[PDB]
RNA sequence: ACCCGGUGAAAUUGAACUGGCCGUGAAGAUGCGGCCUACCCGUGGCAGGACGAAAAGACCCCGUGGAGCUUUACUGCAGCC
RNA sequence: GGAUGACCCCAGGCGGUAGGGGAGCGUUCCCGAUGCCGAUGAAGGCCGACCCGCGAGGGCGGCUGGAGGUAAGGGAAGUGC
RNA sequence: GCUGGGGCUAGGAGUGAAAAGCUAACCGAGCCCGGAGAUAGCUGGUUCUCCCCGAAAUGACUUUAGGGUCAGCCUCAGGCG
RNA sequence: CUGUUGGGAAGCAGCGCCAGAGAGGGUGAAAGCCCCGUAGGCGAAAGGUGGGGGGAUAGGUGAGGGUACCCGAGUACCCCGUGGUUCGUGGAGCCAUGGGGGAAUCUGGGCGGACCACCGCCUAAGGCUAAGUACUCCGGGUGACCGAUAGCGCACCAGUACCGUGAGGGAAAGGUGAAAAGAACCCCGGGAGGGGAGUGAAAUAGAGCCUGAAACCGUGGGCUUACAAGCAGUCACGGCCCCGAGGGGUUGUGGCGUGCCUAUUGAAGCAUGAGCCGGCGACUCACGGUCGUGGGCGAGCUUAAGCCGUUGAGGCGGAGGCGUAGGGAAACCGAGUCCGAACAGGGCGCAGCGGCCGCAAAGUCCGCGGCCGUGGACCCGAAACCGGGC
RNA sequence: GGGGGGAACCUGGGGAACUGAAACAUCUCAGUACCCAGAGGAGAGGAAAGAGAAAUCGACUCCCUGAGUAGCGGCGAGCGA
C-alpha cells in the first residue's frame, strides 16, 4: 500500500525549493544561562542538513 | 440425453472409409454406448476359441468387428445413393429421416 | 508494416537481473547479498531511511518547531494561489478565476491573487487580491483590475 | 457499419470484420489491406481529431 | 561362535587404485616431500589408527533467544481491608 | 581508414573472492498461425571421431519412437540444481 | 494390604506418604487443530554462459561489540578536462 | 466426390461445393462440406421464478382564526466509571452507557470540539423499509492456469488405506491397440514361466502392456592387469585391437599432480555437508517511492470509479492528482520573503539552440530496468507464546 | 409457531498472543484469530434531536476521489478520519 508520511520529520524539517533539507539548530532548549549571546543567536537560525542525512529524510516525505 | 445415432438397424449403409471403404451392407446392430455399428460382412476378424460346447473343434471363428458410426452412411432407398440425413416433420407431426440428395424417406 | 516488424526501440525493454542462478552469471550462490549478517537475510534490516543501530537518530535529535495543530484539526480559512502577469498574456478581454481554473493555471478551491512577475496587458482582470507591484503594472498598461469577493 | 456486409464477409478466412467504432491498430497491422466505408472513413476522421 | 543346505537384515557410505618412518602441512597425514618397505585375492581372529559410528556439545560462552523458579526488582490483576 | 558496425590497419589492455556493469544461450507460454514442418515419420529417447559457435548452445547423419511440432521478429514467466 | 467391575477430578489445571513425580512409551506446564508462512541481528542453502572493472576486514556512534547508520574503499551513467 | 501412398487419408493430386456456420472436438495420420457441433433459429402439459407489463386493494389530500390540550421518562440533563471516533486525558466536545442525582412538551429540548454571548442547524428517549453492496456449497462460460512429484488432500472405489484412546492426522496409485483381433492348438513344466503356431502396420504394443532416460545388475566381445605406491587424472611416447601422412578404443613406461562444496586469517585437510541416480526445490507479486531509460504530449500532462460499445474492438468519463512560486511557526506578504529598528547583513528563493516557422526542453503520462518502503518479501529451520477443543 | 443444518459471506455478544516498537509496560499486532447467539439469499444500515460554515447540503448502503490529507501518537514504532 502507499507509503505513509513520517510525521516526526514533517514536524522537524522543511524541504526547500531546490530540494535541500532545513532544520532548526540544536542546543538551546535549556541550560542557556551561561551561553553567550552569539551562541543563542546563531542557534536561533535554520541550517542545511548534510547531504546523506538530507536524502534519508526526504524519502520519509513522499507527498510534499 | 441420448447418443445421437444417424444410422439404424438395419438400414443399408456405405462404409465410406477404412480398409473396407466402398462396401455396402446392412447394419446388423448399433452400439450407442460405443458410438459403433456392426455391418454385415464388413470388418471380419479372426477370434480364437477354446475347445468347448459350441466349438468342440476349437480353432477360430469369424466375427464382424464394430465400426465407428461416422465411417458409415445410409443408402437412400429412393435414389439409391449414399447421403447425409435430414429431418422432416410429417403431416401428423412426426419427424422422419429423409435424404439430403433427393428427399426420399429412409425410415 | 507487418505484425513481425513491430519491435521496441533499443533499450526500451531491458531484461531483468536474475540472481542465484549459477557461477557464470556473476550472481550465483549468495545472490549479490554478501556473506551472513542481517540484510543478507530474508526480511533483513530495519528501515535504513531512519534506523541507526540503536543510537538516537539524526532526525529525532533535531528539535520540533511550529504550530502542529490540534483536534478538531485544520482551521477553515480562505486560501490564495498566485498567478503571475506573464501567465495572463494568452488571455483576451477579461480573465476570471473560473477561466484561469479552466486553463490549468489556477487550482479549484483557491481564491485568486495576481502577482507581478511579467508584464501587464490591457486586460480586465477579476481577482480576489493583487500584490502592490501587480496593481501598478496593470494600472499602467491600461489594465482594469477588479477586486471582489 | 453495414451489418449485412459484415455478416457476409466474416467467415472468409482472409477477412476480419469491424464496426468503425472498433477500429484498432492491432487489427490494422494484422491485415495486409484496409477496406473502409466512407461512413467508417468519416468515423475514423472524427476519432483522430 | 566355525563348516554345509534354506531364508536373509542394519547403522554407515564424497569417490578410492586406502602401507611404514622421519618431516611438512590449519599446529597429530593412506592421499604432500624424502627414504624404506610391498606379488594378486580372501577366511578365522585382535582392536592401535582411519582425529572410527551414533547424537547440528549437555559443560563453556554468545543471542538486546526461551522457559521454570524467587524476592523488601518494576508494573499490574485476583483476593482482602 | 569507410564514413554514423560495411570491414580493414596499427597500437595497448584483458589473474581475481565480496561486489558493480555489459552481452548472450536455453526452458514454459502468447502474437506471428484459418499459416508452416509432419506417417516419405512430430516430440521425447540412444549414438556420432561431422558442421557452426569463445561458451551456454545450435545443426546435420544413423537407430529408437509413433503424433505431434512450430520459423524470421517480438511479448510474458512457476525459467536452468 | 492386593485386585476385578462401575464411576469422579486435567492443562497454570488436576492428582501427588513430595520424585517438579504422574496426567496414553521424552511433562519445570499434555495433546490436537488454529493465530501461523510467530519470530530467528543465528546456521545452512541459493540452479545457464561469456566479457570489463574490482573491494573491505578501518574511523565515528551504537543495551554496541560475529548486528547496524554515516564516512573510507569498488562499480556504473551523465558532466568537467 | 475420385485417384494415389498407406493397416488406415483427413496427406498429396484432379475437379467441385457451403458459409449469418473457417469456434472447437472426433473419425485408423493432418477433414469447412463424414460425425458431434458451430452461425442463425425453435421449444413446456408439470414445478420453480417473475425486480418487468397490466389489473385490484390497502393507503393518500384544504386555508386562514382562536385555544395552549398533546408531541415517546428513571429519558434528557449534571456528576462518577468506561467504550466508540483520527482523538492514548488532551483545551475533550460529540455518540453510547454501568452508578448516583434527576426535568420540561415549543415561551419545550439536542448540536455547531471546554465555557459564555450572538447567530444558525436539527427535533432524542417506538417500529418498518426494496435497490445499488458481500459471498461461491451449486450451474455454466472463458484462460500468454496445471498436465500425474504438477493441478484440489483425491484425474483412479479418498477424507479411503493406514496412524491415533480421541480430537485429529492422512497417503500411494492414470496411458495395450485403430480395433480385443487379449494369442485356438501343439511342446517343456505341478504351477509360474517360456518355445512354436496364430493376430496385428508394429508383439522388447502380450496385459508385470505408449514412450521407456539414470543409478543399479548381468551376459558376450576388444584392449589391459598378479615387483606394485594411488584425489585416479593429464602430457608424451610405444604396443595391441577397430574404422578407412588420418581417427577411435585400450594402457605399459616416463613427466606433472593435495576431491567438490561450505566456512574461514588460513583446508587435501584429521573442520561442515553429500551412498548413488532421477524428479521437486529458494530473490516474486501488489501498491507506493526513488533513480535511470524508450516513447507521447509540453505550461501543461494525465484521468479514477463508472457509462456505452465489443464479445480477445475500443471509446467516453476532468471528479481528482502532479506541475505552473516562494518565504514564514503563523497572521501574512510575494519574485521575493523571513529574522531585524534597518535603506544593515545574512538564510531560503527568483532569470533554450538554430532560419513568426523548426528543433529542443520545465513538467507530466504510460512502458521497461535498478534499488528502497509496506506485506511471510530469497527458501528451509526453532525453543516458545496465545485461543478453542480432545 | 419454535428446535436442527448450510462452503464462504453478514450482524450482534465475548475476545487473545506470538509479533512490531531491533529490550519493554502505554502503544502495536487487533476488535484480528477464535468461541458464542442470530439472520438470510444476502446481512447490516436507513428517512436527520444529521452534516458543518457553504447566507449550503439534504435517508441509508457501495465504488472512485478527497488523503496517507486533517489529526492521533512512550509526538516513538506506528495509527489514521
Ligand atoms: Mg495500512
Ligand atoms: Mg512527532
Ligand atoms: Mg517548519
Ligand atoms: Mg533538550
Ligand atoms: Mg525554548
Ligand atoms: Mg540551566
Ligand atoms: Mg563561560
Ligand atoms: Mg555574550
Ligand atoms: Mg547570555
Ligand atoms: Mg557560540
Ligand atoms: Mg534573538
Ligand atoms: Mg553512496
Ligand atoms: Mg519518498
Ligand atoms: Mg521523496
Ligand atoms: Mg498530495
Ligand atoms: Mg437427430
Ligand atoms: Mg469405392
Ligand atoms: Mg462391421
Ligand atoms: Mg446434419
Ligand atoms: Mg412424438
Ligand atoms: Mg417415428
Ligand atoms: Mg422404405
Ligand atoms: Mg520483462
Ligand atoms: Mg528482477
Ligand atoms: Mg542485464
Ligand atoms: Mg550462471
Ligand atoms: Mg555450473
Ligand atoms: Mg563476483
Ligand atoms: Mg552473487
Ligand atoms: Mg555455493
Ligand atoms: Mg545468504
Ligand atoms: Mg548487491
Ligand atoms: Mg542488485
Ligand atoms: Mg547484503
Ligand atoms: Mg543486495
Ligand atoms: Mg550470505
Ligand atoms: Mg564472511
Ligand atoms: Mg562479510
Ligand atoms: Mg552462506
Ligand atoms: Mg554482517
Ligand atoms: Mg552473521
Ligand atoms: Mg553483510
Ligand atoms: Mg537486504
Ligand atoms: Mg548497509
Ligand atoms: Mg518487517
Ligand atoms: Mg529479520
Ligand atoms: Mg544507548
Ligand atoms: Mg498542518
Ligand atoms: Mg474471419
Ligand atoms: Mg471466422
Ligand atoms: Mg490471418
Ligand atoms: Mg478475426
Ligand atoms: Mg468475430
Ligand atoms: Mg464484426
Ligand atoms: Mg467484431
Ligand atoms: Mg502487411
Ligand atoms: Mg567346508
Ligand atoms: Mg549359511
Ligand atoms: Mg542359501
Ligand atoms: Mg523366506
Ligand atoms: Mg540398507
Ligand atoms: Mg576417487
Ligand atoms: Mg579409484
Ligand atoms: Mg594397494
Ligand atoms: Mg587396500
Ligand atoms: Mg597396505
Ligand atoms: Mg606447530
Ligand atoms: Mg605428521
Ligand atoms: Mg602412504
Ligand atoms: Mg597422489
Ligand atoms: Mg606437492
Ligand atoms: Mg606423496
Ligand atoms: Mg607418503
Ligand atoms: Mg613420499
Ligand atoms: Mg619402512
Ligand atoms: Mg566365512
Ligand atoms: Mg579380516
Ligand atoms: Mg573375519
Ligand atoms: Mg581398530
Ligand atoms: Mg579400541
Ligand atoms: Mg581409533
Ligand atoms: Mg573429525
Ligand atoms: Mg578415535
Ligand atoms: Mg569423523
Ligand atoms: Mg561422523
Ligand atoms: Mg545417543
Ligand atoms: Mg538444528
Ligand atoms: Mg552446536
Ligand atoms: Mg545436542
Ligand atoms: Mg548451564
Ligand atoms: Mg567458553
Ligand atoms: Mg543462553
Ligand atoms: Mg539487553
Ligand atoms: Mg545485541
Ligand atoms: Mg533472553
Ligand atoms: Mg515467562
Ligand atoms: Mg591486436
Ligand atoms: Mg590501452
Ligand atoms: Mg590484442
Ligand atoms: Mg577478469
Ligand atoms: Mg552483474
Ligand atoms: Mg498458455
Ligand atoms: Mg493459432
Ligand atoms: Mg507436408
Ligand atoms: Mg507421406
Ligand atoms: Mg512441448
Ligand atoms: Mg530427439
Ligand atoms: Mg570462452
Ligand atoms: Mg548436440
Ligand atoms: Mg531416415
Ligand atoms: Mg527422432
Ligand atoms: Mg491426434
Ligand atoms: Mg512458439
Ligand atoms: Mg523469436
Ligand atoms: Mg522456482
Ligand atoms: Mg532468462
Ligand atoms: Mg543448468
Ligand atoms: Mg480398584
Ligand atoms: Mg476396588
Ligand atoms: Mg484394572
Ligand atoms: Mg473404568
Ligand atoms: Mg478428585
Ligand atoms: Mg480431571
Ligand atoms: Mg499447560
Ligand atoms: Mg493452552
Ligand atoms: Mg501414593
Ligand atoms: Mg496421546
Ligand atoms: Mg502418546
Ligand atoms: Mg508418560
Ligand atoms: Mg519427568
Ligand atoms: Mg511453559
Ligand atoms: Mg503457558
Ligand atoms: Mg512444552
Ligand atoms: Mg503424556
Ligand atoms: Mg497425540
Ligand atoms: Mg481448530
Ligand atoms: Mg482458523
Ligand atoms: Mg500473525
Ligand atoms: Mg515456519
Ligand atoms: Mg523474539
Ligand atoms: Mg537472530
Ligand atoms: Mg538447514
Ligand atoms: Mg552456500
Ligand atoms: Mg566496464
Ligand atoms: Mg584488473
Ligand atoms: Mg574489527
Ligand atoms: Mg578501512
Ligand atoms: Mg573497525
Ligand atoms: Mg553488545
Ligand atoms: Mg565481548
Ligand atoms: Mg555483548
Ligand atoms: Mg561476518
Ligand atoms: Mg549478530
Ligand atoms: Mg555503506
Ligand atoms: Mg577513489
Ligand atoms: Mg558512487
Ligand atoms: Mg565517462
Ligand atoms: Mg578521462
Ligand atoms: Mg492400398
Ligand atoms: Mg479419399
Ligand atoms: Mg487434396
Ligand atoms: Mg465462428
Ligand atoms: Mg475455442
Ligand atoms: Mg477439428
Ligand atoms: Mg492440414
Ligand atoms: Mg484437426
Ligand atoms: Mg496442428
Ligand atoms: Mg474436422
Ligand atoms: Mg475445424
Ligand atoms: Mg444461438
Ligand atoms: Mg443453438
Ligand atoms: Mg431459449
Ligand atoms: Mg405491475
Ligand atoms: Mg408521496
Ligand atoms: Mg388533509
Ligand atoms: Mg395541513
Ligand atoms: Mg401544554
Ligand atoms: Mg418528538
Ligand atoms: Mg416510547
Ligand atoms: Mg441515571
Ligand atoms: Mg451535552
Ligand atoms: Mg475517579
Ligand atoms: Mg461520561
Ligand atoms: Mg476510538
Ligand atoms: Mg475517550
Ligand atoms: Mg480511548
Ligand atoms: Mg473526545
Ligand atoms: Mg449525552
Ligand atoms: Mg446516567
Ligand atoms: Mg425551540
Ligand atoms: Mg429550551
Ligand atoms: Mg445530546
Ligand atoms: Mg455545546
Ligand atoms: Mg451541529
Ligand atoms: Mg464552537
Ligand atoms: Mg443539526
Ligand atoms: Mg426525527
Ligand atoms: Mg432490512
Ligand atoms: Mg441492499
Ligand atoms: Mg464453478
Ligand atoms: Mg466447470
Ligand atoms: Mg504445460
Ligand atoms: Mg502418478
Ligand atoms: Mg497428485
Ligand atoms: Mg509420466
Ligand atoms: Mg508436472
Ligand atoms: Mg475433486
Ligand atoms: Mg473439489
Ligand atoms: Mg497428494
Ligand atoms: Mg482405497
Ligand atoms: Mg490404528
Ligand atoms: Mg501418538
Ligand atoms: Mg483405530
Ligand atoms: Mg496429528
Ligand atoms: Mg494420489
Ligand atoms: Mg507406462
Ligand atoms: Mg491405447
Ligand atoms: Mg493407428
Ligand atoms: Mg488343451
Ligand atoms: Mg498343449
Ligand atoms: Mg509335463
Ligand atoms: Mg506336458
Ligand atoms: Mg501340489
Ligand atoms: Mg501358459
Ligand atoms: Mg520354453
Ligand atoms: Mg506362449
Ligand atoms: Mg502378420
Ligand atoms: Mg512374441
Ligand atoms: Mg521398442
Ligand atoms: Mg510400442
Ligand atoms: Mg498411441
Ligand atoms: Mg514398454
Ligand atoms: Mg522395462
Ligand atoms: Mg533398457
Ligand atoms: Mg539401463
Ligand atoms: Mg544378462
Ligand atoms: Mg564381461
Ligand atoms: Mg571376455
Ligand atoms: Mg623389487
Ligand atoms: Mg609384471
Ligand atoms: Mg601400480
Ligand atoms: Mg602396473
Ligand atoms: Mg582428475
Ligand atoms: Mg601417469
Ligand atoms: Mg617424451
Ligand atoms: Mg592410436
Ligand atoms: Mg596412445
Ligand atoms: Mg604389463
Ligand atoms: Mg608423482
Ligand atoms: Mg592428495
Ligand atoms: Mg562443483
Ligand atoms: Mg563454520
Ligand atoms: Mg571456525
Ligand atoms: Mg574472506
Ligand atoms: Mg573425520
Ligand atoms: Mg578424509
Ligand atoms: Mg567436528
Ligand atoms: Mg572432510
Ligand atoms: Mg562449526
Ligand atoms: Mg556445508
Ligand atoms: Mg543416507
Ligand atoms: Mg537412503
Ligand atoms: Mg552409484
Ligand atoms: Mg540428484
Ligand atoms: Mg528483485
Ligand atoms: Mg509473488
Ligand atoms: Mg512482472
Ligand atoms: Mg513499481
Ligand atoms: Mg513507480
Ligand atoms: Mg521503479
Ligand atoms: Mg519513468
Ligand atoms: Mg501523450
Ligand atoms: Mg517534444
Ligand atoms: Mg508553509
Ligand atoms: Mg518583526
Ligand atoms: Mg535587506
Ligand atoms: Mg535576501
Ligand atoms: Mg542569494
Ligand atoms: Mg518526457
Ligand atoms: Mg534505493
Ligand atoms: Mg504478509
Ligand atoms: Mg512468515
Ligand atoms: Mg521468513
Ligand atoms: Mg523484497
Ligand atoms: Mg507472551
Ligand atoms: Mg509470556
Ligand atoms: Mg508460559
Ligand atoms: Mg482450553
Ligand atoms: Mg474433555
Ligand atoms: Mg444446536
Ligand atoms: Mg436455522
Ligand atoms: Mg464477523
Ligand atoms: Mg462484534
Ligand atoms: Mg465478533
Ligand atoms: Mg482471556
Ligand atoms: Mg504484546
Ligand atoms: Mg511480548
Ligand atoms: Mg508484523
Ligand atoms: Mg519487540
Ligand atoms: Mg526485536
Ligand atoms: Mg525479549
Ligand atoms: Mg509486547
Ligand atoms: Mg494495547
Ligand atoms: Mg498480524
Ligand atoms: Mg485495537
Ligand atoms: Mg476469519
Ligand atoms: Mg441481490
Ligand atoms: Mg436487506
Ligand atoms: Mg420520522
Ligand atoms: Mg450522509
Ligand atoms: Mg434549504
Ligand atoms: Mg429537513
Ligand atoms: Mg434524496
Ligand atoms: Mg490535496
Ligand atoms: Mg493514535
Ligand atoms: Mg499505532
Ligand atoms: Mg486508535
Ligand atoms: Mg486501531
Ligand atoms: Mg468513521
Ligand atoms: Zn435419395
Amino acid at each position: 500500500p502507499k507509503m505513509k508520511t513520517h510525521k516526526g520529520a514533517k514536524k522537524r524539517v522543511k524541504i526547500t525549493a531546490s530540494g535541500k533539507v532545513v532544520a532548526m539548530k540544536t542546543g538551546k532548549r535549556h541550560l542557556n544561562w551561561q551561553k553567550s549571546g552569539k551562541e543563542i543567536r546563531q542557534k536561533g537560525r535554520k541550517f542545511v542538513l548534510a547531504k546523506p542525512e538530507a536524502e534519508r529524510i526526504k524519502l520519509l516525505l513522499p507527498y510534499e | 440425453m441420448r447418443v445421437k445415432m444417424h444410422v439404424k438397424k438395419g438400414d443399408t449403409v456405405l462404409v465410406a472409409s477404412g480398409k473396407y471403404k466402398g462396401r455396402v451392407g446392412k447394419v446388423k446392430e448399433v452400439l450407442p454406448k460405443k458410438y459403433a455399428v456392426i455391418v454385415e460382412g464388413v470388418n471380419i476378424v479372426k477370434k480364437a476359441v477354446r475347445v468347448s460346447p459350441k466349438y468342440p473343434q476349437g480353432g477360430f471363428i469369424e466375427k464382424e468387428a464394430p465400426l465407428h458410426a461416422s465411417k458409415v452412411r445410409p443408402i437412400c432407398p429412393a435414389c439409391g445413393k449414399p447421403t447425409r440425413v435430414r429431418k422432416k416433420f410429417l403431416e401428423n407431426g412426426k419427424k422422419i429421416r429423409v435424404c439430403a440428395k433427393c428427399g426420399g424417406a429412409l425410415d | 508494416m507487418k505484425l513481425s516488424d513491430l519491435r521496441p526501440n533499443p533499450g526500451a525493454n531491458k531484461r531483468r537481473k536474475r540472481v542465484g542462478r549459477g557461477p557464470g552469471s556473476g550472481h550465483g550462490k549468495t545472490a549479490t547479498r554478501g556473506h551472513k549478517g542481517q540484510k543478507s537475510r530474508s526480511g533483513g534490516l530495519k528501515d535504513p531511511r531512519r534506523f541507526e543501530g540503536g543510537r538516537s537518530t539524526t532526525l529525532m535529535r533535531l528539535p520540533k518547531r511550529g504550530m502542529q495543530g490540534q483536534v478538531p484539526g485544520e482551521i477553515k480559512r480562505p486560501r490564495y494561489q498566485g498567478v503571475n502577469l506573464k501567465d495572463l498574456a494568452r488571455f483576451e478581454g477579461e480573465v476570471t478565476p473560473e477561466l484561469l481554473v479552466r486553463a490549468g493555471l489556477l487550482k479549484k478551491g483557491y481564491r485568486l491573487k495576481i502577482l507581478g512577475e511579467g508584464e501587464a496587458k490591457p486586460l480586465k482582470v477579476v481577482a480576489h487580491a493583487f500584490s502592490k507591484s501587480a496593481l501598478e503594472k496593470l494600472k499602467a498598461a491600461g489594465g482594469e483590475p477588479v477586486l471582489l469577493e | 457499419g453495414n451489418e449485412l456486409v459484415r455478416r457476409a464477409a466474416r467467415n472468409l478466412p482472409w477477412v476480419v470484420t469491424l464496426a468503425p467504432e472498433g477500429l484498432n491498430v492491432y487489427d490494422i497491422v494484422r491485415t495486409e489491406r484496409l477496406v473502409m466505408d466512407l461512413d467508417a472513413w468519416e468515423v475514423f476522421q472524427n476519432r483522430i481529431g
